């Protein structure tokens, strides 16, 4: 967590949201991935949101289905994701990185023993896609004792009772996916939520520049990275070229 | 919160994305004021009877155990319209779908039957049907494609990439996110998140409350053990339910031994797998060393799901059920002698149970037991399957 | 002599040659005497519900009708073990053979149907059965070739000239003359030589009677009509023979119209053929101007039977019962309506009779009349059939 | 039947057994039956049973049903048959005609002009071998009143009673198909039954005259000629002479 609050610290200052990409570890391979990922941050990611490919995934789907099996047509373990994740801290020692996990990848070898892998290798949270904040406190209390952020969605059908618990469950940031941005934002300020990164169809700086304006705290964009990402597999350079003018345009409309 | 607990000891749960939270909870919160209400009961019972033909029989196989003193009753799920168990859960389900005020139904399968049982009752009482299938699970059962269209229902072809029932599940959940308002997820066994294990238990345990009056009616007193057949749990946990308080009365789930446990070509992840999390529950399942799941086998596609359900992963962790498994052989064997010497023709998934029975007969002749198998299904959509195998092996 | 009529009318006897007359007068004092010892009775039963799943349901039809004034109900006979009918009276005929000390059963069949019920019936009671089909029937339906093998019986091919259903009965007529001292011929619907039209009826009339009392109980009144599919005559006579003397019932029976009585492609013998000898029975028949047996034609292979039992020549001759014709696709959209809105799939046998009772709603939607239709099998069987069809014209 | 009450007189004054062959007529076709059926006669039948192609036959079975096929492929018709009848009559004067027919093509007709066309083209007598003595009245009714013989079997299984009626009903000769059949020809003669043909099996000479020293008035014999017909289907003339052979060895061992 430490490094979303000096994050989130330093944007307020600078009067800024942040603009965070999401990405599939390995995909389309491991030099390739740590390239593409390298090219985010060098193009203004504030943040980075990391997959670890899944046997069987949900709440992603489609362009996001196939990334995972393009990471395990590259043969992609969770081991090999744990050695990436240490490479890209030891390159990027402030930037805050966010997992995102299913839960058995979680609870295959130890909860406590999987946050303190990901401590290890500086990772600042973990967003498990299917463990609801109903089933959450083993994870929760894991994540804390190794100094990770827990991230929860707050989903278009929320309710008080859940915006409550978000906001006192959560850290780090609040993963926002119906009130008006604006009144939800209202009400996770008021419950003293970590600050919101609107996360729904988040592909164009006008939707980057209206989150911010709604109060949220910045944006994350997934889908569309990957498209990019699926559009150029045969032109690895044109790749990181459109990937690094998507996200400078991106976080400039943050600004 | 709940209103009623969402384990079974350490299994079970609903690990589920937050956004189905609210599907969960409002069917939860149906079905305890369903099971509360006479009329939805006697909507229930009037649809069992006289639509589905309950109750069903339970027969005496006399010619099995000639020269042994086991006495061998079968539960006669195969005589329900339909041909399998699966359908007493569904008309439930699908009258749990009307009383929210839904007019649709999604649904999956694999093998087909599921589907099969989906689109009858949503045709029976009206409801738009979409079913997600598999691709390659299309192929391999074209003759359930053509029922489940028959029979109005929109069966959707699902290509992911590796096209198969997990792929129809997340599919249908993810369907099922964005409609429930409208749309009720029909789950097909008795796994997955809270609550369907527990509404398909109590959608099914009219088996085992049925067969416990019959016995006591024709024998006087409770069999020495009730034996099902474990793909997800549901046919099986239908038989135990009404017996789980008679101690005296065994339980035994059979899984798929496929080509044998140490081929690691099977389905048995009760026994033979690791609790891990996954299909919205925390179960017994098949999965890699580092947390994949792991395909499963078996010769009979009802029994071919990786994991369990969590009331059977509690009931063998307090002892109070004992589960095994039987091979592909094993079944195709006990599939063979029930055609021959009761003239019926059990389904492939239902074969495993007999089988099972069959040896604790045949191991032990001179031991005195009273034997019920749940019959799950008939086994006329396996005639094809045992005729290329036995032929393919010189028979 | 004989202790029971032989007749219906003009219509019945025994027309088979001298050295058969033995076999049909042992036949007839065993059954007579069977219908006297309430001990057979009480066995019959208990393999009518416990083996078979009797009674079986009266289901209403309220989508089917939706708009008319018509009430619709199905006697569910598709639920009994095997899927239809014919099980009710081979576990008769099955028991009244054991009554006459005989241990083996000689049956022939054309779809295959009968084969399996006679099948399935001798490995119930410890039976040999024999059974010979025309090969051209074996191949039209090696499943069922299958089914009977699996079941334990022995299938003879028989090659004749013409391979079918007629020329399999001749060769079972010849070898029950030399063997019926052990051997029961297991005739498979309400025709032929007495007493078979006689043992039928009374081995089918359960149908009947748990209808009139399921009609009682639900509607407080009986139908104004009975409806079903006659192809020999035993699920209809099964259906109406309870209802001969309540004269306000209404007796419809509904011969194959094939692909229509003009083109003459047709198996409606009633009301379109010729009175003739043959199958040990004077009956309505197809046959050439100068008294050759002609060939039927139905979609339905059950249905395929170019004469009828000699009871329903009699009661259509004294206007007690009505009968009518349906063609392959008025037969066909039945199918497909009771798929679609009631989520059974009958029998394309049965579809026939569905398919006129649509016609009576249809044709005067405002006309109040409470009908009950005779669904005599399932129809799993015809799915094949049914898409070919629908496939050929562009469905 | 006269002809045949002057038949059995004339062999007892020779103390002769009868020698009777069976063809199915129009087998295997018009003319060669025709002409078999001569060749029969001039080898020494001193009756013919002859057989009408059916639809659907019983009593007889393979090597019977295959001739019926021939016919058949012939495309011979009953009405055929009826000319052929009146053809051999025209012929063969004294010899006694029985033909083997089904009930339904007595009845497609109407049975009293059926019998009516058997009188006209000169036929003697009529065996329907699917009309048991318990159904034959209207039959054998008809039958007398165009003065045909109605021929009845007295199979194996026969008891007491039927051996009464086929005596008391039958005309012409008894067709005999257990008892030794020295005591059931006792039985016959006995209730004064028509002269009793032995016609099961008869395929050897030592069968004629084993028939005859039972007390049978004679021997009917069927499979054997028309298997000597299906034999030589390719050899006309062949057939012929092998024909003659086998009548003449069967009827030499009658006397
Ligand atoms: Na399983
Ligand atoms: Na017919």
């Amino acid at each position: 967590m430490e490094r979303y609050e000096n994050l989130f610290a330093q944007l307020n200052d600078r009067r800024e949201g942040a603009f965070v990409p999401f990405v599939t570890l390995g995909d389309p391979g491991i030099e390739q991935s740590l390239k593409i990922i390298d090219t985010l941050i060098d193009a203004g990611a504030d943040a980075l949101e990391l997959g670890v490919p899944f046997s069987d995934p949900l709440a992603d789907g489609p362009t996001i289905q196939n990334a995972n099996l393009r990471a395990f047509a590259a043969g992609v373990t969770p081991a090999q994701c744990f050695e990436m994740l240490a490479l890209i801290r030891e390159k990027h020692p402030t930037i805050p990185i966010g997992l995102l996990m299913y839960a058995n990848l979680v609870f295959n070898n130890g909860i406590d023993a999987f946050y303190a892998r990901c401590e290890q290798v500086g990772v600042d949270s973990v967003l498990v896609a299917d463990v609801p904040v109903e089933e959450s406190a083993p994870f929760r209390q894991a994540a804390l004792r190794h100094n990770i952020a827990p991230i929860f969605i707050c989903p278009p059908n929320a309710d008080d009772d859940l915006l409550r618990q978000v906001a006192s469950y959560g850290r780090g940031y609040t993963y926002l996916l119906a009130l008006p941005l604006h009144h939800l934002i209202e009400k996770l300020k008021e419950y003293h939520a970590a600050p919101a990164l609107q996360g729904f169809g988040i592909s164009s700086p006008e939707q980057v520049s209206a989150a911010v304006r709604a109060g949220a705290a910045g944006a994350i964009s997934g889908s569309a990275i990957v498209k990019i990402i699926e559009k150029n597999l045969a032109s690895p350079k044109q790749m990181l070229a459109e990937l690094r003018s998507f996200v400078s345009a991106m976080k400039a409309a943050s600004r | 919160t709940t209103l009623l607990n969402p384990y079974f000891g350490e299994f079970g749960g609903m690990y589920v994305p937050q956004i189905l939270m609210p599907a969960l909870n409002q069917l939860e919160e149906a079905f305890v004021s369903a099971q509360k209400d006479p009329e939805f009961q006697a909507q229930f019972a009037d649809l069992l009877k006289n639509y589905a033909g309950r109750p069903t029989a339970l027969t005496k196989c006399q010619n099995i155990t000639a020269g042994t003193r086991t006495t061998l009753y079968l539960k006669r799920e195969d005589l329900l319209h339909g041909g399998a168990h699966k359908t007493n859960q569904v008309l439930g389900q699908a009258l749990l779908a009307k009383r929210m005020g839904k007019s649709e139904i999604i649904a999956e399968t694999g093998a087909g039957q599921h589907g099969v049982a989906s689109a009858l009752a949503s045709a029976l009482l009206g409801l738009k049907c979409r079913i997600y299938m598999g691709a390659k699970d299309v192929e391999r059962q074209s003759p359930n494609v053509f029922r489940m269209r028959l029979m109005g229902a929109e069966v959707i072809p699902v290509h992911s990439g590796s096209a198969t029932l997990k792929d129809a599940c997340n599919e249908a959940l993810r369907d099922w996110s964005g409609s429930y308002e409208t749309a009720h997820y029909m789950l097909g066994t008795a796994a997955g998140p809270h609550p369907y294990p527990t509404i398909v238990r109590e959608f099914q345990r009219m088996i085992g409350e049925e067969t416990k009056a019959q016995i006591l009616d024709k024998e006087g007193r409770l069999p020495d053990a009730v034996i099902a057949c474990v793909g997800g749990g549901s046919n099986a946990i239908g038989m135990f339910a009404d017996f789980i308080n008679d101690t005296s009365v065994g339980l035994i789930g059979v899984e798929p031994g496929g080509h044998g446990i140490e081929t690691g070509e099977h389905g048995a992840p009760l026994k033979h797998g690791r609790v891990g999390i996954y299909f919205g529950m925390k179960a017994p399942m098949m999965q890699t060393a580092d947390g994949q799941i792991e395909e499963s086998y078996s010769i009979s596609a009802g029994l071919d799901f990786p994991s369990v359900g969590p009331q059977h992963a509690y009931l063998n962790s307090i002892g109070r059920a004992d589960y095994v498994s039987i091979t592909d052989d094993e079944a195709l064997e006990a599939f063979k002698t029930l055609c021959r010497h009761e003239g019926i023709i059990p389904a492939l998934e239902s074969s495993h149970a007999l089988a099972h029975a069959l040896k604790m007969m045949r191991e032990q002749p001179e031991k005195e037991q009273l034997l019920v198998v749940n019959l799950s299904g008939r086994g006329d959509k396996d005639i094809f399957t045992v005729h290329d195998i036995l032929k393919a092996r010189g028979e």
